[PDB]
DNA sequence: TGCCCCCCCTTCGGTGCTTTGCACCGAAGGGGGGG
């Protein structure tokens, strides 16, 4: 078959990103995986005269118990030409977030039956390290549509439609969405009933070449205010600064008649009685925050942003937005790991969960603002990653002024 | 001889042509050195004569070699390197002897004439044009081009390395229980075969290299311990660094101190407890490498301590993969940490130190976490796994940090070890306001354009103060306002500020800072008994904050 | 009067913030070491 001509964006060069260190077991797996891929002509040994590189690592799903090679093509995807520009992109269906259950299938291997523009292959190089630098790195590049490259779903688009038409034909109320190497397949069938056409969809796929999500319990978590019999100056100061923040989000929240209960230079522990007109202000403000904000709509032409705060005892709050203070979703992630002993694992799992929700809902992952030092994240995150995609992220140091989201 | 391996295709960067540079003068001993090498290089096919049809040029020289009575030929390809395409370098790191296993039989070989045994892409050769001068009198020179990898060209190390990997790969696959450490042209070869079979494998590997054009001179074939390797000495059961000679000087320049610090950092991989904070402080704010710097008293002490450590002989041991790796860290003061990695007690694989200051404001618990991260990365590089940690911090201290600090943080499986000074939080902010403690409302403002400002407070007990400030900033006056509240309050205090900046720093429980002002605040926080610190928004007429904001103007 | 790699310590300059300095970060200068 014929390559599809592919280009970088104008005036950009290919990725040049250093390989990071890997454990013994990940290097062994990469050497087993790449050796076999070399033999099947999917990749080719290259040398140092190719000046491009992209980091490679491996993930092992606990249920699968087998390694999965993951090449971090984030840099390459940013520099690759848009395909919605050429109109080869994958439409998002609004029905997916409606379904009772959604299973994720890794279908990256179907990409390996389509060859890649020979002029583009050099941009796909990667380098396997060696323990104690016993040897120089070993380098490959792809001859086929790579896993993890945003061009592969787009180029393979015409084909997976043909592969899936009978299944969709036969199951009109199951909805299937392709995102990168993944198929998101949702339905309303009973919990163990849904699983079985999952397994049938598999056989139709294994006849050319995660764990059940449940969206209708992706509860939103709004801003709430404490309820008490008696209120300190400090309580009312904390209450006033929290509502003042929230008036950047909601309309007509007012502080004038809680703020003057604090007229005077008063002790933080003095108990100030609530006036009739402060009780009014507060129960009023309590419901403006009761239901969602009026005037906030998704824009597919703009990026999604996600913020997370650590709250403690295994809880993590998050907000997804595109314009500041216009949240499309606010949530609370709760760790179920067990011991409650690992912040980095909890955050890594929270990022996968949030990103998965954005895929199901809007069809793309958000750029994360992560509440962690860069070097703490980079020491550990790959040990807990289980997705075939990797979102954009950046690192922030923002103390809480208010505890808005508790 | 020249390898029959395929050449590596190489390109100039797009738009670029080749270099055009005149040659300079060299001594008579550095023309005979090269002509001996140059008509002999031509005899072996390494270079060929060119003339005026090729318009490119690049100058040439020679330098002495540690091996006495051999010279190293070099061409100054700085211009060509600029116009030559980028490479992805395959040397990702440096092997370390603590990552080696014990082996019954060991050999170390060098490949001779390494670069000159690898051919250069046909179409690129003409860009390597040069000229040989001959004293600069009565002859201009004759022109050659390289047919093999030139020393001084940007692509030569990578194309040699990659070529060597392709040549070795058949042999490694054939003998999987022979470890070959390949660094440039240097080959370490270990096995568990009796020395008989081992030497069979060796000369078999030597013959494989020779069919591909790579000699292994006997001069550099090491057969007996101790082997000289990568700057170390390999004994059967242990390894040493080759001797480290520190400068000793009556008068010191910046550049001398720079040399001294570098030697000590190199020593610190096996000599426990090395410190360089006070010697490196001398380098700050200087402005010439020949500037004489007098050692401070603290630097002399630190130098003398390091000198005592260096007089004592040390050795590392090799890696036993059937035992855990263990990493133990000690605190040295002024943001300095030293560590040891071992498997059996008092038998170090290696040592090291961590002493970077990350951030304007930090504490010992964060820096301990950074040391742990640096050790974890180094262990992955050398041994492919992370170690069990032994740390001088209590479980309670750590647990109070990751509950009170708002960023995700972690450290792996660790056991407390009592080696004072222990790492500890130096104060903790109260989660709730303190009954009976005075309430200070603080504020500071500066004038953007003037440099002038004020810091002050008012109090629920009627106390109030305003101090003038000169040559300051907005953020400084806010820090200053908190400084005064702490200075004038008792052992327990409640503080309300409108600076999220100041709250941000202090809520992170810093114990050191590059700021003298923040340092002064830290010493006051450490002397207090309880402190609650609260924020309110500015300019919303809030009781307390409004009155002090009123007062600062 | 050269090349490539790793490390540490210091300086400098670009980025973004409901900023007007400040904190962060990557690159580049010096040094060590390897070939
Ligand atoms: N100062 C240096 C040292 C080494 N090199 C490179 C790194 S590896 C390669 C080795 O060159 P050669 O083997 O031909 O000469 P050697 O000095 O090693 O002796 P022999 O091995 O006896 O042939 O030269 C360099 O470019 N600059
Ligand atoms: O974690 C950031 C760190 O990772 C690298 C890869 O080594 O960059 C990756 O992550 C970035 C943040 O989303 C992407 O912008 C980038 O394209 C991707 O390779 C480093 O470059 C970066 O320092
Ligand atoms: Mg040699």
């Amino acid at each position: 078959i014929e390559t599809v001509p592919v280009k970088l964006k104008p005036g950009m060069d290919g990725p040049k990103v250093k390989q990071w260190p890997l454990t013994e077991e990940k290097i062994k797996a990469l050497v087993e995986i790449c050796t076999e891929m070399e033999k099947e002509g999917k990749i080719s040994k290259i040398g140092p005269e190719n000046p491009y590189n992209t980091p490679v690592f491996a993930i092992k799903k606990k249920d699968s118990t087998k390694w999965r090679k993951l090449v971090d093509f984030r840099e390459l995807n940013k520099r690759t030409q848009d395909f919605w520009e050429v109109q080869l992109g994958i439409p998002h269906p609004a029905g997916l977030k409606q379904k009772k259950s959604v299973t994720v299938l890794d279908v990256g291997d179907a990409y390996f039956s389509v060859p890649l523009d020979k002029d583009f292959r050099k941009y796909t190089a990667f380098t396997i390290p060696s323990i104690n630098n016993e040897t120089p790195g070993i380098r490959y590049q792809y001859n086929v549509l790579p896993q993890g490259w945003k061009g592969s779903p787009a180029i393979f688009q015409s084909s997976m439609t043909k592969i899936l038409e009978p299944f969709r034909k036969q199951n009109p109320d199951i909805v299937i969405y392709q995102y990168m190497d993944d198929l998101y397949v949702g339905s309303d069938l009973e919990i163990g009933q849904h699983r079985t056409k999952i397994e049938e969809l598999r056989q139709h796929l294994l006849r050319w070449g995660g764990y059940e999500l449940h969206p209708d319990k992706w509860t939103v978590q709004p801003i709430v205010l404490p309820e008490k019999d008696s209120w300190t100056v400090n309580d009312i100061q904390k209450l006033v600064g929290k509502l003042n923040w929230a008036s950047q989000i909601y309309a007509g929240i007012k502080v004038r008649q809680l703020s003057k209960l604090l007229r005077g230079t008063k002790a933080l522990t003095e108990v100030v009685p609530l006036t009739e007109e402060a009780e009014l202000e507060l129960a009023e403000n309590r419901e403006i925050l009761k239901e969602p904000v009026h005037g906030v709509y998704y824009d597919p032409s703009k990026d999604l942003i996600a913020e997370i705060q650590k709250q403690g005892q295994g809880q993590w709050t998050y907000q997804i937005y595109q314009e500041p203070f216009k949240n499309l979703k606010t949530g609370k992630y709760a760790r179920m790991k067990g011991a409650h002993t690992n912040d980095v694992k909890q955050l890594t799992e929270a990022v996968q969960k949030i990103a998965t929700e954005s895929i199901v809902i809007w069809g793309k992952t958000p750029k994360f603002k992560l509440p962690i030092q860069k070097e703490t994240w980079e020491a550990w995150w790959t040990e807990y990653w289980q997705a075939t995609w990797i979102p954009e992220w950046e690192f922030v140091n923002t103390p809480p002024l208010v505890k808005l989201w508790y | 001889p020249i390898s029959p391996i395929e050449t590596v295709p190489v390109k100039l960067k797009p738009g670029m042509d080749g270099p055009k540079v005149k040659q300079w003068p060299l001594t008579e001993e550095k023309i005979k050195a090269l002509v001996e090498i140059c008509t002999e290089m031509e005899k072996e096919g390494k270079i060929s004569k060119i003339g005026p049809e090729n318009p490119y040029n690049t100058p040439v020289f020679a330098i002495k070699k540690k091996d006495s009575t051999k010279w190293r030929k070099l061409v100054d390809f700085r211009e060509l390197n600029k116009r030559t395409q980028d490479f992805w370098e395959v040397q990702l790191g440096i092997p370390h002897p603590a990552g080696l296993k014990q082996k019954k039989s060991v050999t170390v070989l060098d490949v001779g004439d390494a670069f000159y045994s690898v051919p250069l892409d046909k179409d690129f050769r003409k860009y390597t044009a040069f000229t040989i001068p001959s004293i600069n009198n009565e002859t201009p020179g004759i022109r050659y081009q390289y047919n093999v990898l030139p020393m001084g060209w940007k692509g030569s190390p990578a194309i040699f390395q990659s070529s060597m990997t392709k040549i070795l790969e058949p042999f490694r696959k054939q003998n999987p229980d022979i470890v070959i450490y390949q660094y440039m042209d240097d080959l370490y070869v270990g096995s568990d075969l009796e020395i008989g079979q081992h030497r069979t494998k060796i000369e078999e590997l030597r013959q494989h290299l020779l069919r591909w054009g790579f000699t292994t001179p006997d001069k550099k074939h090491q057969k007996e311990p101790p082997f000289l390797w990568m700057g170390y000495e390999l004994h059967p059961d242990k390894w040493t660094v080759q001797p480290i000679v520190l400068p000793e000087k009556d008068s010191w320049t910046v550049n001398d101190i720079q040399k001294l610090v570098g030697k000590l950092n190199w020593a610190s991989q096996i000599y426990a407890g090395i410190k360089v904070r006070q010697l490196s402080k001398l380098l700050r704010g200087t402005k010439a490498l020949t500037e004489v710097v007098p050692l401070t008293e603290e630097a002399e002490l630190e130098l003398a301590e390091n000198r005592e450590i260096l007089k004592e002989p040390v050795h590392g041991v090799y890696y036993d993969p059937s035992k855990d790796l263990i990493a133990e860290i000690q605190k040295q003061g002024q943001g300095q940490w030293t560590y040891q990695i071992y498997q059996e007690p008092f038998k170090n694989l290696k040592t090291g130190k961590y002493a970077r200051m990350k951030g304007a404001h930090t504490n010992d618990v964060k820096q301990l976490t950074e040391a742990v991260q640096k050790i974890a990365t180094e262990s992955i590089v050398i041994w492919g796994k992370t170690p069990k940690f032994k740390l001088p911090i209590q479980k309670e201290t750590w647990e109070a940090w990751w509950t009170e600090y708002w960023q995700a943080t972690w450290i792996p499986e660790w056991e407390f070890v009592n080696t004072p000074p222990l790492v500890k939080l130096w104060y903790q902010l109260e989660k709730e306001p303190i009954i009976g403690a005075e309430t200070f409302y603080v504020d500071g403002a500066a004038n953007r354009e003037t440099k002038l400002g004020k810091a002050g407070y008012v109090t629920d007990r009627g106390r109030q103060k305003v101090v003038p400030l000169t040559d300051t900033t907005n953020q400084k006056t806010e820090l200053q306002a908190i400084h005064l509240a702490l200075q004038d309050s008792g052992l327990e205090v409640n503080i309300v500020t409108d600076s999220q900046y100041a709250l941000g720093i202090i809520q992170a429980q810093p114990d050191k800072s590059e700021s003298e002002l923040v340092s002064q605040i830290i010493e006051q926080l450490i002397k207090k008994e309880k402190v609650y610190l609260a924020w309110v928004p500015a300019h919303k007429g809030i009781g307390g904050n409004e009155q002090v904001d009123k007062l600062v103007s």
